[PDB]
């Protein structure tokens, strides 16, 4: 149970949570710049393309 | 006044998903766009923001002032960042195993809403539909806004065209929004706990259950929102590589192709 | 029965008896939730070791 209330298991998963939860802010991070390059690349090859 | 919707499948697959969340009850959240001219009046929905429901209940869904100045406060945020001129534009909310069409209520909500501005405009999306003679699933939308009875009654359900926009790629906004859902959900649980521990006059083996229940509950959103989510995300980041490869070999085949004629 | 008074009048009241039967509602979740990310598996795996 611990000092001072709180309990030992509501910590470590709220821990684990936010562990998982910042690996998913990295990979939403990382695809959305993965976004953006494809966009680039396909507004290149779309107006070669027109041309 | 209003004579159409416009609907950036970028936040078209933020409401789907969040639909498709969870089937037990109803959620809701608010859409942001632009007013855009023709000839004909059109609202242009860009983006998305999720929102968590305190009253719950059946087909009791409203949205607070609060939420309001939330929205407003994300629109002057997106209008500045983007450069566009973003308002909140419309609202939606999930009927699972119910019904597409709006009830009273939800038409009378939508009514509360048009006496805060003529230009608001509600979605509904019907989720889950079981029917085992035909083993067949269905998932729907629908637009609305509502209008004075033919005699002097009470408001009345009206349609609105509605239209989905080809967005080729997934936007940032959309993204920094999806993954919002797990955050809500681990906000509502710890919150609900703390309402919990808020009763100090309270049994030592009771917070030893409530403390189960949580640990349970925060497995059960990991291993059916956050995993897949994550999951997804990986799937799709594979899918872009493959995308940019296959793109850089046409880039550089259409390159060859114009260049030496010159 | 629970008596009890009210306009002089006695009027009876309910009765519950508390028993193990009151939402028990054993879980017990079976068949692996199984997920192809790497992300997922490594964090799970890193933070099972803390309990
Ligand atoms: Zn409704």
């Amino acid at each position: 149970f611990n000092e001072d209330g709180s309990l030992k298991e509501v910590h470590k998963i709220n821990e684990m949570y936010a562990a998982v939860q910042e690996e998913l802010k990295s990979i939403c991070q990382k695809v959305e710049q993965s976004e953006r390059e494809v966009e680039k690349l396909l507004m290149d090859v779309n107006q070669l393309k027109e041309v | 006044a209003v004579q159409a919707v416009h609907l950036e499948s970028d936040a078209f697959l933020v409401c789907l998903n969040h639909a498709l969340s969870t089937e037990k009850e109803e959620v809701m959240g608010l859409c942001i766009g632009e007013l855009n001219d023709d000839i004909i009046r059109i609202v242009h929905i860009h983006s998305v923001i999720i929102l968590r429901r305190s009253d719950k209940r059946k087909d009791r869904v409203e949205i607070s002032p609060e939420q309001l100045s939330a929205a407003s406060t994300e629109a002057e945020r997106l209008a500045e960042l983007t450069g566009r001129p973003m308002r909140v534009v419309g609202w939606y909310h999930s009927h699972p195993h119910i019904t597409v069409w709006p009830s009273h209520v939800d038409v009378r909500t939508q009514a509360m809403y048009q006496m805060m501005d003529q230009g608001f405009v509600g979605l509904i999306f019907s989720c889950f539909i079981e029917d085992k003679n035909t083993k067949t699933g269905r998932v729907l939308y629908t637009c609305f806004q509502s209008i004075q009875a033919q005699k002097s009654s009470e408001y009345e359900r009206i349609e609105i065209p509605i239209h989905i926009v080809p967005h080729i790629t997934i936007g940032k906004v959309c993204l920094e929004s999806a993954v919002e859902l797990p955050k809500i959900l681990c906000q509502e649980e710890q919150d609900a706990y703390r309402r919990i521990h808020s009763l100090t006059h309270l049994d030592s083996v009771t917070k030893i259950h409530n403390g189960s229940v949580f640990t349970k509950n925060l497995c059960s959103q990991m291993s059916a929102v956050s995993g897949p989510l994550l999951q997804w995300l990986e799937d799709r980041l594979e899918q872009n590589q493959q995308h940019l490869q296959e793109l850089q070999q046409e880039k550089e085949e259409l390159m060859e192709e114009l260049s030496s004629l010159e | 029965a629970l008596y009890k008074p009210q306009r002089g009048l006695f009027h009876r009241v309910p009765l519950v008896v508390t028993n193990l039967g009151m939402s028990d509602q054993l879980g017990y979740k079976t068949e692996p939730a199984s997920c192809t990310s790497t992300v997922f598996s490594r964090a799970v795996r890193t933070h099972s070791s803390q309990f």
